[PDB]
């Protein structure tokens, strides 16, 4: 399983962000709004292939979460679909980026602003977000935003869709890697 | 599902589908409610889950 693939909780479906590790312990990052109130994660809608359990969740304010793998045999590719990821980097205005999600697949665009505040309402406000002109649709939450072999962010939310176009905000991945003491591979 | 607190400028992108009266499956409650507002209140909820 790799970045952009579907992940299922008891509540719904999101996308796997990036596979990461700390020592010999493997995890995957995804959106905090997906990990919030979720315990177990599965690879399929039938819930027959277990992935692991939620180890941390940060939402709102931030939008990231981490799941510890408990499935010992499933491949944990350090890629996004076929694309190898070898490091993480900070987003910059004008950067060309690509997102992969379980609903819409792969879509590209550019970073249009940094440190954006996004209000999802009801007190769910997230800060320090990367603004882009990349579309995203329900199911794409938590999927990776990357640039070549560099990991950049995790899909959080926005507006529009892939047909008419939209605006998607991403959580900077560096902040999540630092919070959990994990690294991409 | 109550959409009175909409519209909202942004929606998260998790997938928990709802079926609208227009036979379209809406990906989540936020997408659905923004569409209700956009229709000026003509769109309604048919049932939960995919259409």
């Amino acid at each position: 399983i790799s970045g952009g693939d579907a992940i299922y909780s008891s509540t719904g479906r999101c996308s796997l962000g990036f596979n990461v590790r700390s020592g010999s312990t493997y995890y995957f990052l995804t959106a905090g709004h997906c990990t919030d109130g979720a315990t177990t994660w599965w690879a399929n809608s039938a819930r027959t292939t277990v992935l692991g359990t939620t180890s941390g969740s940060s939402f709102p304010n931030n939008d990231y979460g981490i799941v510890r793998y408990t499935n010992t045999t499933i491949p944990k590719d350090g890629t996004v679909g076929g694309q190898d990821i070898t490091s993480a980097a900070n987003a910059t205005v004008g950067m060309a980026v690509t997102r992969r999600g379980s609903t819409t697949g792969t879509h590209s665009g550019s970073v249009t602003a940094l440190n954006a505040t996004v209000n999802y309402g009801g007190g769910d406000v997230v800060y320090g977000m990367i603004r882009t002109n990349v579309c995203a649709e329900p199911g794409d939450s938590g999927g990776p935003l990357y640039s070549g072999t560099r990991a950049i962010g995790l899909t959080s939310g926005g507006s529009g869709n892939c047909s008419s176009g939209g605006t998607t905000f991403f959580q900077p991945v560096t902040e999540a890697l630092s919070a959990y003491g994990v690294s991409v591979y | 599902v109550d959409c009175s607190e909409y519209p909202k400028p942004a929606c998260t992108r998790e997938y928990r589908p709802l079926c609208g009266s227009d036979n379209k499956t809406y990906g989540n409650k936020c997408n659905f409610c923004n569409a209700v507002v956009e229709s000026n209140g003509t769109l309604t909820l048919s049932h939960f889950g995919k259409c």
